[PDB]
């Protein structure tokens, strides 16, 4: 059933599972036409499919050509997401296929369940957690590969860099969701935090800066301040 | 006109015959029902005065044999039976018509209600849903589960309705997932009508039988089946025009006949609001939408 604060450690057990977030699949800019009407222009999107235990991120880039000539794109986008996740599962060896897929938005349940009828043993689950995966496009290297794609493409990342060498997957996921929550609440501030000190760099094969354990504690504290702050500037407290 | 005689009425019981019903007191001199119209299936049904639990009854067609009811004090119910001996049955029934010990099937001449509720229902198809092949009539009660219910526990006592499941490999063609889920015409027309039911008359027959078992016995799995068969049609963009017109008439008479006080349990709010107001056929059921809106505006 649904995933929530009570069964949170289940994410880091040894049953293969994936989170699927569809919030960046169908992306548009809204603009005025010469006649003074409004139109949309689609831009490249991505499916965010993440193993929370290992950090493996299957980033399926959604090129705008997939929308050409199609109607009801917000609905199609959920079914396209489900088709691509299904194709991903089918491409994995049996022993790498997930036992559970957790969708971050409940409108993905039926599209994914229907595309996975062939996999009766894979549980499709919602969640009550408000996860900040929409902010994935605030990670510069992920945004860059999506916007440069000229065709459909799958790119594989580890969203934890090398963190699992030093911390558990529970702690790495907590760090990831704090970073992403901050980027979602105030992107400018969050990004200022992560890069202010020019001596801390991002390795070519990484997404985030190479912080020492001590510097991560500083960083993490500065993100909780930001999130609390913005919650002030928002609600006035 | 045919007759369903009774040996006796040893226990107080409300007896239904199709959409009619009457009370019989314990050991009252009741010996059955006469003037039953030939040409239709019928249902004779029972609710004991001491235990409203278990409504039960028998589907039958008098063209298929001579049937009578006898109370079994061991199993505690009124049982339908068949008499092979015609001459004896005629001779025993006549004795009763002479002593005026029978109630008359009370059909008003203007009234087509029973025809309109059973137009496509045939005994041969009832007997495939209700498997008990040594009898020409079929027993149904409030508690019997359907084959699909048993998949989600006695198989001999099941209602073998056609399984309908919108998220099933039968319903959804590989590669047409979105198309087939959002527009069920493939499942309705190819899988169910051409494949399983063969024609729409057989589909409507099962739909009508499911409704009648829901209404007369409060059979929950039959109610599920009735709504699923409605929803499969309403959720199909492509339906033969004659089928939509006939469905409108079928449902109209079902909604007309439904007890006003059972609407809360016998009508599924989601299915009806979807069918009448969101589905492909939202504008194709004029008679049904008008009676629903005037009789059950709360549900909507
Ligand atoms: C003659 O048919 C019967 C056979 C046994 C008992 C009663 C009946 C009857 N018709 O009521």
């Amino acid at each position: 059933g649904a995933m929530n604060s009570s069964n949170y450690a289940e994410l880091f057990n040894n049953d293969i599972k994936l989170f699927v977030d569809d919030t960046n699949v169908y992306r548009v800019t809204v603009h005025k036409t010469f006649e003074g009407n409004v139109a949309t222009k689609a831009i490249n999107g991505c499916i965010f499919t993440l193993n929370p235990k290992t950090g493996h991120l299957f980033l399926k880039i959604i090129h705008t050509s997939v929308w050409a000539g199609q109607k009801r794109l917000s609905q199609l986008a959920k079914w396209k997401t489900a088709e691509e996740v299904s194709a991903l599962v089918r491409s994995l060896p049996k022993e790498e296929q997930p036992k559970q897929i957790i969708v971050t938005r409940k409108a993905m349940l039926d599209p994914l369940e229907v595309h996975m009828l062939d996999f009766p043993n894979i549980a499709i689950r919602p969640t009550e957690l408000r996860l900040p995966f929409s902010a994935a496009m605030s990670i510069d290297k992920l945004s860059d590969v999506v916007m440069k794609a000229t065709e459909p493409q799958m790119v594989l990342f580890n969203i934890y860099d090398d963190w699992l060498d030093r911390i558990s997957s529970y702690t790495a996921f907590s760090r990831l969701t704090l970073l992403l929550r901050a980027l979602k609440t105030n992107e400018e501030s969050a990004k200022m935090i992560l890069l202010s000190d020019p001596t801390i760099t991002i390795k070519s094969y990484h997404l985030w800066p190479s912080f020492t354990d001590e510097q991560w504690i500083t960083i993490e504290s500065q993100m909780r301040d930001l999130i609390l702050t913005e919650y002030g500037r928002k609600y006035n407290v | 006109m045919n007759t369903v005689p009774f040996t006796s009425a040893p226990i107080e019981v409300t007896i239904g015959i199709d959409q009619y019903s009457f009370n019989v007191k314990e050991n009252q001199p009741f010996h059955g029902i006469k003037d039953i119209p030939i040409g239709h299936v019928h249902v004779i049904h029972f609710q004991h005065a001491d235990n409203s639990s278990m409504r039960y009854g028998y589907w039958f067609d008098c063209r298929m044999g001579n049937f009578y009811i006898q109370y079994d004090p061991k199993d505690g119910l009124y049982k339908m039976m068949e008499e092979r001996d015609g001459a004896k049955f005629e001779n025993i029934v006549h004795n009763f018509k002479e002593r005026q010990m029978m109630v008359s099937y009370p059909k008003i001449d203007e009234d087509d209600t029973w025809y309109n509720l059973t137009e496509f229902v045939q005994m041969d198809k009832i007997r495939k849903i209700v498997r008990k092949d040594e009898n020409q009539f079929s027993y149904v009660d409030s508690s019997m589960t359907t084959v699909q219910e048993n998949e989600l526990s006695d198989p001999a006592h099941s209602l073998n309705y056609t399984v309908i499941n919108f998220k099933s490999r039968e319903a959804i063609r590989p590669g047409h997932e979105m198309e087939d889920f959002l527009d069920k015409s493939y499942y309705l027309n190819t899988v169910m009508l051409q494949g399983i039911f063969k024609n729409s008359s057989n589909y409507f027959g099962e739909l009508q039988f499911a409704f009648l078992n829901a209404m007369f016995f409060g059979n929950y799995g039959s109610s599920l089946q009735w709504h699923a068969m409605i929803e499969l049609i309403c959720s199909s963009a492509t339906v033969p025009k004659h089928m939509l017109d006939k469905l409108d008439e079928i449902l109209y008479y079902q909604i007309k006949t439904l007890p006003e006080q059972y609407s809360d349990i016998l009508l599924n709010e989601r299915v009806w609001n979807i069918c009448l107001y969101s589905s492909f056929q939202k504008n194709s059921l004029h008679n049904t939408e008008k009676i629903m809106e005037n009789k059950y505006p709360e549900l909507l």
